[PDB]
RNA sequence: AAAGGUUUGGUCCUGGCCUUAUAAUUAAUUAGAGGUAAAAUUACACAUGCAAACCUCCAUAGACCGGUGUAAAAUCCCUUAAACAUUUACUUAAAAUUUAAGGAGAGGGUAUCAAGCACAUUAAAAUAGCUUAAGACACCUUGCCUAGCCACACCCCCACGGGACUCAGCAGUGAUAAAUAUUAAGCAAUAAACGAAAGUUUGACUAAGUUAUACCUCUUAGGGUUGGUAAAUUUCGUGCCAGCCACCGCGGUCAUACGAU
RNA sequence: AACAUAAUUAAUUUCUAGACAUCCGUUUAUGAGAGGAGAUAAGUCGUGUAAGCAUACUGGAAAGUGUGCUUGGAAU
């Protein structure tokens, strides 16, 4: 070969445009900015879905809530309007680090940290906190965590072991039969392995996309 | 000791130069089958080759071991073995100094010398 | 094409001709066209009745186990298709159509009742 | 008429018929023969009729042949191992040569044989697909299923055409 | 099984190289024979010339 | 190729051209309907409409599908390594999908392109080497590897920037060309995107429209030819004129060769 | 050019800015001017010193002559 030359200008633009999306880094404020009237955010023109605009003029934001709080309420619990309605069990955040948007002219905007309690069920390390700029949070009073927080849990009625499909079955036991072992047994499946969470359990924030800084 | 990714990990070719330091230029040979004539030709390929102890002269037969990194852009192997020496060959079969199709010392006899 | 994100997928491609369908079952990568480049045929959907009034689908059991021990998603096709044949359990949404047209069924069987109550009147009229 | 001696040679057939599939560590296999004697008649028959035939069913080993460098002929294999399997080929008939390197560094037939059934694993009759992958293209051409419209015309009520054509009149 | 034909192939080797000793001995017998006539021409034209 | 016609005064040899077979496009003349397949002058310029959404806000997708053959001897096959903008399992292992560095072998034309001019090794930094008639270097041309792949995405190889500022998505239009499909319907099927989901979206696709371009099934009959090659001519007109031929040739008054019949 | 702020949740800023302005040279064509090789085909006056090859001189320019070579002439 040896007629392919070097492309020096796709070299210096990669670098540039890189370089000037770090410089020109968007904030919460910006990103997550609203316009109530319309419902829709400024920075993209994305008009949030109708399912969503009740809460969005009946709730508040984490960072709303803790922005009125010493310390950022550090130590505090939160729980979402959400899971309010859909969970009769406790489901909370116990919030450990806050990192509030200094730009935000009210520091209504920010970030979260905090051990996550769903369905009474207590994970043991902090994470930080998705969906933060939601309008589903709510406050737990401090004379209140206890009756809040009081779960007791019920002996799990979910089977741990179910038959195998029709077809799926007979293979099994036709293939017993012709290596020579001989036994009535059924054949049955184990789901305790493989359980799946609810669908609203909260997800992994750090491993979240952020929204580009191009306006439209 | 993970082997080289060329596919030749085992060459054998003829020093046709050794002007270079510490690389001598070998000539490899193989078999290539011409499609229309379904007749055998011969292919050669050049192969630099780390001569470390500059100990290879021009026309003798040698054995290139491919090496784990390439070590230039050219010298992807080195010299294992001298098969044959430029003049200096040594019957393999019996062991004895030869000048061709031809003993220099007998296989009788035993000089060890 | 050189695609970059995507996964394996089971999934039905679309063969035949016009008002003749066929389907090839195929291990593919989602991102490729419905009767592109495919990984490997499991097996084939011949939808139409034949002769015999018979519905006829292949489907190879050892490669279909080995794509999703490897993590071939199913299109929802292939999911209905497999718990047909009983080698899956029926898809939720196959028991729920069912439902729906056993309810869609018993209406239209009471307004026939109704409608022969209403002719029946007109008998009595006469 | 074929040009060169023994034009049998330069068909597929002849080359075809060798039996010699060496072994993976087989790397190398050198040839020296001399061009006049008595004793070496077999090492030039074999470079003559069989060399051919070996590089033909191993065309990754680097076959080289040197001439009249040593009183008698021999052959030397250089496997990937390292090791070096000398070979004494005088007063050794063509045959009995490639009989000896057979029995040394090739292939048993057992072993050839579950490479070929290994190699075809992914071919299924039953697939469809191209004549080239497939033995039947679409399912039309198996009897007993319905016949490929553009052979057959396929009745009114299974077209598109006409369907349409009732939903409108409903 | 590389091992019992590697072996195989030094013994064979080695069952080669006895006969060509013994054909190379014989052979050098009769060559020192001619060579001893030969000379003795030598001796007998070289004496004759001078 | 199972061959044939055609150099001569004649025979033989050599040798080119042409005929007979098969297919695609366009054109002349002609033509009923039905089923199917395909749709194609142009990387020239484009009016108008549509072609990417989804969704309790975050995200995900719009990196695909679809289009064209721009550029480049561009590639094929194979090896090693590492990843993914992934998937599914484990919190660590099986895949799909790529990327980078390579090389057993194979890979368009011109040699009136015969030299290239740093194209090498060593690793104290010296040595003077490297490729090349076994075709280097230069130039020219072309998509190939075909279940598909590769390259391109208004132009400046690229795209910070700049410019002459976007249909090479579907339909459609101007110009150009021997070359001429609907400014159409539906997301019911399959595929893709999204959502936990009922579901939503899609000019992908599906069912249609258009066209003797092909095949199939039928029903009307039209088109060409009639010296030889090569199947098949009656009368009359013309008179080296008018015309004819793929090749050999024909026509100057009995033309089976031109025109009518 | 690439620092420093901060630090009893922890993060912020930095993660640069200059310079391609454009070549030398390189290919394709418009093509004054002047020939060359063809096509249509009747003219033009000429044309026995064996022929040809290589070369030289002279011929308004087929040829003639010198020198060597060849028989693809003739020669009892
Ligand atoms: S080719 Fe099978 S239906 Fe047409
Ligand atoms: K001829
Ligand atoms: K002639
Ligand atoms: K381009
Ligand atoms: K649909
Ligand atoms: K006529
Ligand atoms: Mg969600
Ligand atoms: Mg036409
Ligand atoms: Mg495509
Ligand atoms: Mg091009
Ligand atoms: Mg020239
Ligand atoms: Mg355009
Ligand atoms: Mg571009
Ligand atoms: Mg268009
Ligand atoms: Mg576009
Ligand atoms: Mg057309
Ligand atoms: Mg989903
Ligand atoms: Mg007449
Ligand atoms: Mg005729
Ligand atoms: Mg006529
Ligand atoms: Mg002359």
């Amino acid at each position: 070969r040896k007629k392919v030359r070097p492309r020096l200008i796709a070299e210096l633009a990669r670098r540039v445009r890189a370089l000037r999306e770090q410089r020109n880094q968007p904030r919460d404020s910006q990103l997550y900015a609203l316009d109530y009237e319309t419902l829709t955010r400024p920075h993209s023109g994305r008009r949030l879905p109708v399912r969503a605009w009740a809460d969005v003029r009946r709730e508040s934001r984490l960072l709303q809530l803790l922005a009125r709080l010493p310390l950022f309420g550090l130590g505090r619990l939160v729980t979402r309007k959400s899971w309010l309605w859909q969970h009769d069990e406790p489901c909370y955040w116990r919030l450990t680090r806050v990192r509030p948007d200094y730009t935000a002219q009210n520091l209504d905007h920010g970030r979260a940290w905090g051990i996550l309690t769903f369905k009474g069920k207590s994970e043991d390390t902090a994470r930080e906190i998705e969906q933060v700029m939601y309008h589903d949070w709510r406050l737990v009073p401090k004379h209140e965590e206890e009756a809040f927080t009081a779960f007791t849990a019920k002996p799990e009625d979910r089977l741990n072991s179910v038959p195998y499909p029709p077809l799926l079955r007979a293979m099994i036991l036709a293939e017993r039969q012709k290596n020579g072992d001989t036994s009535v047994q059924e054949p049955l499946l184990n789901l305790e392995r493989t359980r799946m969470r609810p669908w609203d359990y909260p997800a992994k924030q750090e491993t979240k996309g952020r929204a580009k800084g191009t306006p439209v | 000791i993970v082997r080289s990714s060329v596919h030749a990990k085992w060459v054998v070719g003829k020093v046709i130069g050794t002007a270079m330091i510490k690389t001598a230029k070998v000539r490899a040979t193989r078999l290539v089958l011409d499609p229309y004539l379904l007749k055998y030709f011969n292919k050669r390929k050049t192969y630099f080759a780390h001569d470390a102890l500059q100990q290879c002269s021009v026309g003798d037969i040698v054995l290139l071991r491919a090496l784990p990194v390439p070590r230039s852009k050219h010298v992807k192997h080195e010299l294992a073995e001298i098969i044959f020496k430029v003049g200096r060959v040594i019957d393999p079969v019996t062991g004895k100094p030869c000048a061709g199709t031809a003993y220099l010392e007998s296989p009788l006899s035993e000089p060890r010398e | 094409k050189a695609y970059h994100g995507g996964h394996l997928t089971i999934r039905l491609a679309l063969g035949g001709c016009t008002n003749r369908p066929f389907y090839r079952i195929v291990a593919a990568h989602n991102k490729c066209p419905r009767d592109g480049r495919f990984v490997e045929q499991l097996g084939s959907y011949d939808p139409l009745p034949n002769s015999h009034g018979e519905k006829l689908v292949a489907l190879n059991l050892d490669r279909i186990r080995h794509w999703i021990g490897c993590g071939a998603h199913l299109s929802k096709p292939m999911e209905k298709l497999l718990g047909l044949s009983g080698f899956f359990p029926l898809h939720p949404m196959m028991i729920t159509n069912a439902e729906r047209l056993r309810r869609r069924r018993a209406r239209e069987v009471l307004l026939a009742s109704q409608k022969a109550e209403s002719e029946a009147k007109e008998t009595e009229a006469s | 008429p074929m040009k060169g001696r023994f034009p049998i040679r330069r068909t597929l057939q002849y080359l075809g018929r060798g039996d010699v599939v060496f072994k993976e560590s087989v790397k190398i296999m050198t040839v020296n023969y001399n061009t006049y004697g008595e004793l070496g008649e077999g090492a030039r028959k074999f470079v003559f009729f069989n060399i051919p035939q070996i590089q033909y069913k191993n065309p990754w080993v680097q076959i080289m042949m040197f001439k009249n460098m040593t009183p008698s002929p021999f052959l030397r294999f250089y496997l990937d191992s390292g090791e070096q399997v000398l070979v004494d080929v005088e007063t050794k008939s063509n045959k009995e040569i490639m009989e000896h390197i057979k029995k040394i560094l090739g292939k048993k037939e057992e072993t050839l044989r579950e490479e070929e059934l290994e190699k075809q694993q992914r071919f299924h009759p039953g697939n469809f697909g191209p004549r080239k992958y497939c033995l039947r293209e679409c399912m039309c051409e198996v009897e007993g299923q319905v016949p490929c419209p553009g052979l057959v015309p396929l009745p009114k009520e299974m077209t598109g055409k006409y369907k349409a054509a009732l939903k409108a009149s409903t | 099984e590389h091992r019992e034909l590697m072996a195989w192939n030094r013994d064979e080797n080695r069952r080669m190289q006895e006969l060509r000793i013994a054909r190379l001995q014989l052979e050098a017998q009769a060559q020192e024979v001619q060579k001893a006539e030969a000379q003795a021409q030598r001796a007998q034209e070289e004496q004759a010339w001078v």
